[PDB]
């Protein structure tokens, strides 16, 4: 029973760590770059006005 | 009638872009029409944009290139732009200024109508409740058009908005429980687009009932300021006086808005968003609001503008202010076009504000409203499920989420997708909608009353 | 006496020889006498915003200098009248011209002077009696519903030297005549009042009575009051679809003034076609809604100056009928189109804009419009209390919440029925987003509720708490999973689904849900919250006990109870009377209690 | 400086307007000066009316403070008189006694917020019924409402309105229910009217409340309603014989029910 | 004293928006107050916005509607706006411009003070030190306000920031282990909220301390500009001359920023960041920095500006510059508001920089700082444990996690949740804090020194 739970937990931990790494290395940087670009472009609109 | 001789001024005081400012003008008339004879005899026409004492800021339609002070002769017609209109304008091709370009004679006026139009009393404007069976299930099924409505086609560069407009033109017709006369106003359309539309009308045999106003890309860009009004004026003459059910297509309101911005920047007016004139809303409204039916008349003017959204941005001032005026919008999507779907109509952002009163029992069928509502709801939920899948993966999707994805796939494959020459009657569109809704169990069709689920679902 | 046109640029004329002209004064520009309003003075030249198309207006054209500002004729004939943005009667124009076009410079009287009105003076008045502004010196039987009380104009006063006897009088006949400081002023039944001036009242009282819309979500979660100041999105599916006509057909209000500031052509046609055909039950008779409704129709292609003055005309008519002692519910179809008109006129005037191109005085104008609402002890000696409840519709670009017009609105209005784009896409109507929408009249309405619906306030509190808990739990259910939820969390989620789908979801096209009486709303919410409390009691009490109870057990046991709670929304007040509906809901509560007693 | 939101000129005009309106209300509810306590309590404002002045003279006096020029206090004092006058007028044919009037006035003046008082709500309901019946045309709804509102006015004059008499509450509720009921619910209108005449403690409620012609018309209305679906001409003649009754009565309705049951057996 | 007669001009050269441009003025004074009579006798006030040569551009407080050249007169008072200040204006309601609106008499001046005031000398200001108790536990026990601090309240539209402001005005006072006053300034506050403030202060019996300035939303906006300056001039008079500890509550500084934007546009200045004036930082500093203790005077001026964060964006210029100028923040949370907690003050993002100077032995009590720190730590841990429980499940939680959840619930139900008319002395707030801390055993209170736990933990 312990070893079965051990294998299942190992797989689940790997999947969840992959999810967290994917978020914090792909999704969050993407949104941060989008926000920086949006702020810059709104600054440009204000400059043109 | 105006019997007094016109006054010709060689007093041009300045030229600035499309504007020609004259001085020493005897009682300038705002919006008056002027005829500029250039030194070499080239005759152009313009409209007095503003007057200040003895000055007059004419705006030349053909452009100011070649105009010089001391020699250009501006003859003031003494009247606003009154275009000639006749019933035989159907089956004719004119440039943006209304002159023939089909090698026919000049229009023998049945009447002279102000291009600005005559405002119609709202008390006697009939509410359009007759559906137009365009044959496009993405429009008939979910964004139905009522005869007399203003409903643009929002698209971008490279999308098939011209093809959709041609399909609507050649398939538009009432729902079977009077053929449309098409008035076309091309503004800034390349030669390919104008040739496409003209060939489409000739091939489909409708040219006898089509009046084309062509202002190609090479043509002057201040001329397209009057090109739509001209067209609409003719439409009005055909609709409210000749009793013809007119369908007005305006190819690129984006190019018309660019012409407006050009004139505004030349005038150094206080700009609006993105440099467009602060009064773009009113100028666009004076064009869009000329659709609809009226009491006592039998004709109508269905209006289908076409917009090229810059950067696919539906918040751009042109599409934004067009949404504020027109009753809905048909929205051509770049993603669907890239995925080779036709028509690439995205039914989530598009709507028809006169669909509710045009569909239903007696008009089309009992289930039309509910079927459309449930299709829209399922499509939105499927799009959200797709967005979630792109992040978390399909193995984490429940059975209902897989059902939503299957509905989305079959909806874009069977309902939206459609042959360019295939006109699906509203009933066939609704049958396809039901075949797609049957993917879900009745317990998941929350937006369809049970009285209709028990009648249409089990089949 | 009269100036001359010096220049023209769109709607902005510039007239010379206007030495003594006053700001915002009315003038007639051109040989057709187009209405215009002086918006700026420079020495002896006046800039004029024209209320009609200026095409064909030539320099040197006469400019007649009328001495009055933009004003409305208030008197018999408003009810059932369809008006242009500047009081021009569209129906009378159509009848007089016999054509479908609004002639440029048409000068038909706003109020017909040919209709004989049944006028009955206030019997207690007499020659020599002292009267002041707002005194009801006679009543005109305008129609079966509205008794048009003829009030002395504000800022008028004196001794009645003549009061006409009861009879039939034109809108032009001299009906009263009073002397003050030796000067004799003769008053007919119609009074001219500037649209931009607030009509005086004795005292603006607090608003303490709900203005019942037909929607359970708006009536319960985000109440409005008589004399309230509400902002509502103009999104499709909601708004003009149900709420406006639902307020029209039945509500606490006694008059409806509906101004189409920037209405689309065919949508304005829809309004003008539907409204004259709606009916309401009054004193056991079905009577047309036009008998207590007035419309100020202004399409988007009409001159921008008219679009700017449409809101002011509407609120002035609403104030006039408030002074009568009525409760006037006003609907501004779009304050966003009004703000667009202000922006365009500001640009034409070459003023420096604020953020996003609007004039920096947009907030001031919105305040001047909205704050004219409220409940008031009307002027005049005969004591009365009226109210004007403004509901301004906003429609920002792409549902923007930072839109300057919306931002200026939120700082003024006390109620805001925000829009959930997700609910609208899902087709959940009304699409009110109950997380940012708010109503600041709950505290004022506590007094009304604790006397008429004593048990409603805790129900509303628990409903709001449950909805917020569901909002907090859904993020987690979708981010991680549904397996880790406690039993109480499951009760919260499923009761929130119940409330959202069958108490906050109201289809306004059905015979049973077109208008939901507040007794129906409070009874339904009482049943749902009683179920919530009792189910939570069960799951919590049986926790840490052998005979544990879980949400699954409850759902499986009493699927009938859940179905009945779901069908509670189907009760039809028209045929299922108030007593019947209350008895049915009490029976549902009894069944719930019995089934939980069996479970326990 | 603005007072209450009005320019001081408008405030001082409103003061004299309120004084004049109070004088008019007093002249209306008591032209004979019977209500001496009320006259004394309002004497400070009626001094400017009993003695003849000009509008500008009273305005100047108010501007100088000689007049009572607290527009809020004047508004309250005028609202009391207006409510009393509303009570007197709504029952104009059925005038009440002096002591009752003065007691009603005292309860008014004691009330914290007279506008929101239950007294005001009851007066609003009575005025609603009376306004409905001012131009009403003959029909069973309108006839029943007229009779019921006449008896309601009688009870109001007898017991005033500050006393929440159960009979008056029943009359209010039934009259409002009949008013709100649709004109096509004839059976329900007759049901409510007969239920009222049943539940009134008096056996013949309308003996002196209504003119003889209207009493006979009410009896005729009930007889006509009973006429259709009668199995025998003899029973119709018995209905005609009952029609000889001068006014409606509980026993008359019981006789109608007796004939109805006879027809139930016979039909 | 100004003995010379005032000059009245009929030389109105123009009218433009709110501005009356007069000409031929004798030595125009900038910012002069000028009373102008309209043709019909209506009297209005105005302020000389700009001066040039012999011209004078008078921004009229009311509108320019009805103003005309050739008949409108304009008397130049010869002096800038000076307000009459006394102690008798404590217990009065004034409008934005200082005219009483409580039907009381005009202020019988003890002095005539220029509203713009002068900047308090940095070398004369003293560190605020002792505490001003607002009766609200969420800020007495966790964000206490020092005598001389500037600590704004941040909220969005619809949150009960005005109700919290009224509560603070009704309950504010000294710790008390008649030298306190409150100057309430309301800007752009709709009629309903202005009536709420006025009636609340009158009814609750605290008016003897409160001087109330009400600038309704529909009152002139220049009155909105001068309202906070009137309020702070009165506060400076009462604090630095009458020597009483004043608390200034300036409501809806966002409305003041809007009025500033309107005046800037009237001056024809180009919009700055996000549409607001570039000098808004200096103007906000001018308002806020009229606060603090001073050397040699026993009075002070605490400030509690209240802001409606537009779009709930803490980066907006108004809240951003307010945080740059002030010394803390009290956050009104929409989540707590929706959960029906009052006051919905979130204590995690809120902060009071000078809390340490406002607590301790002789100011509040020995254990104030330790109790506050431990309460904050346990609240943060409770939120964290709620997040964890949402993932692991209730059973998986340990005993300490259950204790933290219990403390969180009882803290939001007993400490934060207060009720509008529940006035808690800071000692009562600390007693409640200790009741909540006694949920945990002495060992888990790691942020409270044992010297304090041994004294206050028992019982």
């Amino acid at each position: 029973s312990l070893q079965t739970s051990f294998v299942t937990l190992d797989e689940a931990i790997k999947i969840t760590n992959r999810r967290v790494n994917a978020i914090e290395h792909v999704i969050i940087p993407r949104i941060e770059r989008t926000l920086a670009y949006i702020i810059t472009e709104l600054d440009e609109r204000e400059r043109e006005e | 009638y105006l019997s007094q001789p016109r006054l010709t001024y060689k007093t041009v005081s300045g030229v600035n872009g499309p504007l020609v400012i004259l001085d020493h003008v005897k009682f300038p008339r705002y919006a008056e029409i002027v005829h500029l004879t250039l030194p070499d005899g080239t005759k152009r026409s313009g409209q007095v944009l503003e007057v200040s004492g003895s000055k007059a800021v004419v705006q030349v339609f053909e452009g100011t290139s070649g105009i010089d002070a001391k020699k250009t002769s501006c003859e003031f017609t003494g009247d606003i732009l009154r275009t000639p209109v006749s019933e035989d304008m159907l089956g004719r091709v004119f440039n943006g200024s209304g002159k023939p370009i089909d090698r026919g004679p000049v229009v023998l006026a049945e009447d002279f109508l102000d291009i600005m139009g005559q405002p119609i009393n709202p008390q006697c404007r009939i509410y359009p409740e007759e559906m137009i069976q365009t044959g496009i299930s993405a429009i008939d099924g979910m964004n139905s058009i009522a005869r007399g409505q203003k409903i643009p086609i929002f698209s971008a560069a490279g999308l098939p908005h011209n093809e959709i407009a041609a399909q609507i033109c050649r398939q538009a017709g009432l729902v079977k429980k009077e053929n449309f006369a098409i008035v076309f106003a091309a503004m800034g359309v390349n030669m390919e687009t104008a040739r496409f539309f003209k060939s489409d009308f000739e091939e489909n045999g409708s040219m006898d009932n089509v009046c084309l106003f062509l202002n190609l890309a090479n043509d002057p860009t201040i001329e397209r300021i009057i090109t739509p009004r001209l067209a609409l004026t003719t439409a009005e003459f055909l609709a409210y006086q000749c009793e013809k059910h007119v369908l007005v297509i305006l190819t690129d309101m984006s190019s018309y808005a660019e012409a407006l911005r050009e004139v505004s920047a030349a005038r150094e007016e206080v700009p609006g968003r993105r440099g467009f004139p602060g009064y773009m809303y009113t100028d666009l409204a004076t064009i869009y609001e000329r659709a609809g039916r009226v009491e006592g008349r039998n004709g109508s003017i269905t209006q289908i503008p076409i917009l090229t959204m810059p950067n696919d941005d539906i918040t751009h001032p042109i599409p934004d202010l067009t949404g504020y005026i027109t009753e809905g919008q048909i929205y051509v999507d770049r993603q669907l076009h890239n995925r080779q779907i036709y028509p690439p109509i995205n039914v989530l952002p598009s709507l028809s504000r006169l669909m509710k009163s045009a569909i239903g029992e007696g008009m089309t069928r009992k289930d039309h409203a509910d079927v459309s509502n449930q299709l829209y709801a399922c499509y939105a939920i499927g799009k959200d499920v797709q967005a979630m899948k792109a992040v978390v993966g399909e193995e984490a999707l429940t059975s209902d989420d897989l059902l939503y994805l299957e509905f989305l796939q079959k909806f874009e494959k069977n309902f939206i997708t459609q042959g360019p020459y295939e006109n699906r009657t509203v009933y066939e569109t609704l049958d396809i909608g039901w075949q797609l809704l049957r993917i879900f169990p009745k317990e998941m069709l929350k937006r369809i009353p049970q009285s209709t689920l028990s009648e249409f679902y089990p089949r | 006496t009269f100036g001359y046109v010096h220049g023209v640029s769109g709607p902005v004329v510039t007239a010379c020889d206007m030495a003594g002209a006053a700001m915002y004064e009315l003038v007639r520009v051109g040989h057709s006498e187009l209405v215009g309003e002086i918006i700026r003075l420079e020495g002896d030249m006046a800039t004029i915003q024209v209320y009609e198309e200026t095409s064909g207006v030539s320099v040197g054209d006469p400019v007649l200098r009328t001495g009055k500002p933009l004003s409305v004729e208030l008197g018999p004939g408003i009810m059932g009248a369809i008006f242009d943005g500047i009081q021009r009667p569209l129906s009378d124009i159509s009848s007089q011209t016999q054509s479908i076009y609004i002639p440029r410079g048409v000068n038909v009287s706003a109020l017909s002077r040919d209709i004989k009105w049944e006028f009955i003076p206030s019997k207690n008045l007499r020659v020599g009696s002292h009267i002041t502004g707002g005194d009801i010196y006679g009543i005109v039987n305008e129609n079966s519903l509205i008794k048009h009380k003829i009030m002395l104009p504000p800022r008028s006063r004196g001794s009645v030297t003549y009061i006409a006897p009861p009879g039939n009088y034109d809108a032009s006949d001299v009906v009263l005549e009073l002397e003050f400081e030796g000067v004799k002023e003769k008053l007919s039944m119609v009074q001219v009042w500037p649209v931009r001036q607030v009509r005086p009242v004795t005292e603006k009282l607090p608003a303490n009575h709900p203005l019942l819309t037909g929607q359970r979500v708006l009536d319960a979660l985000f109440p409005c009051v008589q004399g309230g100041t509400t902002a509502i999105p103009g999104a499709f599916g909601c708004g003009k679809t149900v709420i406006s006509q639902s307020l029209s057909k039945y509500s606490n209000s006694d008059v409806i003034i509906y101004v189409g500031c920037g209405e689309r052509g065919n949508e304005m046609s829809e309004v003008l076609r539907d409204f004259p055909e709606l009916t309401m039950e009054v004193d056991g008779k079905v009577e047309s809604i036009m008998k207590r409704t007035a419309l100020v129709a202004n399409t988007s292609n009409m001159p921008v100056a008219a679009r700017e003055a449409s809101i002011y005309t509407g609120i002035t008519l609403s104030e006039y009928f408030r002074d009568m002692g009525y409760h006037v519910s006003m609907m501004a179809d779009s304050t966003s189109r009004w703000a667009e008109a202000l922006r365009e006129i500001s640009g034409r005037l070459a003023e420096m804009p604020a953020d996003s191109g609007y004039p920096a005085y947009l907030g001031a104008r919105l305040a001047s419009f909205y704050e004219r609402a409220g409940r008031v002890k009307c002027l005049g000696n005969p004591e009365r209390e009226g109210s004007v409840s403004i509901v301004g519709a906003v429609s920002p670009p792409g549902g923007d919440f930072s839109d300057p017009v919306t931002s200026a609105t939120l700082g003024i209005v006390q109620v805001f029925w925000g829009l959930d784009k997700k609910l609208a896409q899902r087709k959940h109507f009304p699409s009110v987003n109950w997380l940012i929408s708010y109503s600041k009249y709950m505290r004022a309405l506590d007094e009304y509720y604790d006397k008429h619906f004593t048990e409603f306030v805790p129900l509303r509190t628990k409903a709001k708490e449950i909805l917020q808990e569901e909002e907090d739990l859904a993020e987690i259910v979708q981010l991680v999973g549904k397996a880790s939820l406690a039993e109480t969390d499951k009760i919260t989620l499923e009761v929130a689904k119940l409330i959202k789908d069958d108490f906050l979801q109201q289809n306004g096209y059905t015979p049973y849900d077109r208008f939901c009486p507040f007794y129906k709303t409070v009874g339904m919410l009482s049943n749902m919250i009683s179920f919530y409390d009792m189910a939570r009691r069960a799951v919590e009490t049986t926790a840490q006990s052998d005979n544990k109870i879980t949400w699954s057990i409850i759902r499986e046991h009493m699927g009938e109870i859940l179905y009945k709670l779901s069908s509670m929304k189907f009760k039809d007040p028209v045929k299922d009377g108030e007593a019947k509906i209350k008895a049915d809901y009490a029976q549902l509560l009894e069944d719930m209690q019995n089934a939980f007693r069996s479970l326990e | 400086i603005k007072m209450g939101g009005l320019t001081s000129e408008q405030y001082h005009s409103q003061v004299v307007g309120k004084i004049g309106y109070i004088a008019r209300c007093m002249q209306t509810i008591d032209p004979e000066n019977n209500l001496k306590k009320i006259r004394e309590d309002y004497q400070d404002v009626l001094i400017w009316a009993e003695k003849n002045y000009r509008f500008e003279e009273i305005l100047e006096a108010s501007k100088s403070g000689k007049c009572p020029n607290d527009l809020d206090a004047l508004s309250r004092r005028s609202l009391i008189l207006q409510e009393l006058l509303r009570l007197v007028s709504s029952i104009s044919p059925f005038k009440m006694k002096l002591d009752l009037i003065e007691s009603q006035y005292e309860k008014m003046k004691q009330h914290v917020n007279l506008w929101k008082s239950d007294y005001h709500v009851k007066l609003n309901q009575l005025n609603q019924l009376t306004d409905y019946l001012k131009n009403a045309a003959p029909t069973p709804k309108n006839n029943f409402l007229r009779a019921m509102t006449s008896v309601l006015q009688m009870q109001i004059a007898q017991y005033g309105i500050t006393e929440d008499n159960e009979g008056i509450n029943q009359l209010f509720k039934l009259g409002l229910h009949l008013l709100a009921m649709a004109n096509e619910k004839i059976d329900e209108q007759y049901h409510l009217f007969k239920g009222y005449v049943k539940d009134q403690p008096e056996e013949s409620p309308f003996e002196g409340i209504l003119p003889a012609e209207d009493q006979k018309i009410l009896v005729k209305t009930m007889i006509d309603y009973a006429m259709p679906k009668l199995s025998s001409k003899v029973l119709q003649d018995k209905l005609s014989a009952l029609s000889s009754s001068d006014v409606l009565t509980k026993t008359l309705l019981d006789s109608i029910d007796r004939i109805v049951k006879e027809n139930e057996k016979l039909n």
